[PDB]
């Protein structure tokens, strides 16, 4: 029974890591998508300007 | 033609200098937007193809 409840335990808290990697995740693709926005921008500038 | 003398001649002579010195001053001073297009002989590259 205690192998169990650890084992129990120790997945539960695996999930719990899982979910803030999935948030870390999700908070770099907001930064990179942002940063994607003004390199299309830079992309049009210099059509533009060429 | 031959009917007209000297003293009619240079009438038709400073007409056509100011005719030309007209084309000179139309040849040297039309822009658009600052640059000018009858002065040089370089070419002008537009961007049509992103």
């Amino acid at each position: 029974a205690n192998r169990f409840t650890s084992n129990i335990k120790g997945l539960t808290q695996a999930a719990r890591n899982a979910n803030d990697g999935i948030s870390v995740a999700q908070t770099t693709e907001g930064a990179l998508s942002e940063i994607n926005n003004n390199l299309q921008r830079i992309r049009e500038l210099t059509v533009q300007a060429s | 033609t031959g009917t007209n003398s000297d003293s009619d001649l240079d009438s038709i002579q400073d007409e056509i200098k100011s005719r030309l010195d007209e084309i000179d001053r139309v040849s040297g001073q039309t822009q658009f937007n600052g640059v000018n297009v009858l002065a040089k002989d370089g070419s002008m590259k537009i961007q049509v193809g992103a």
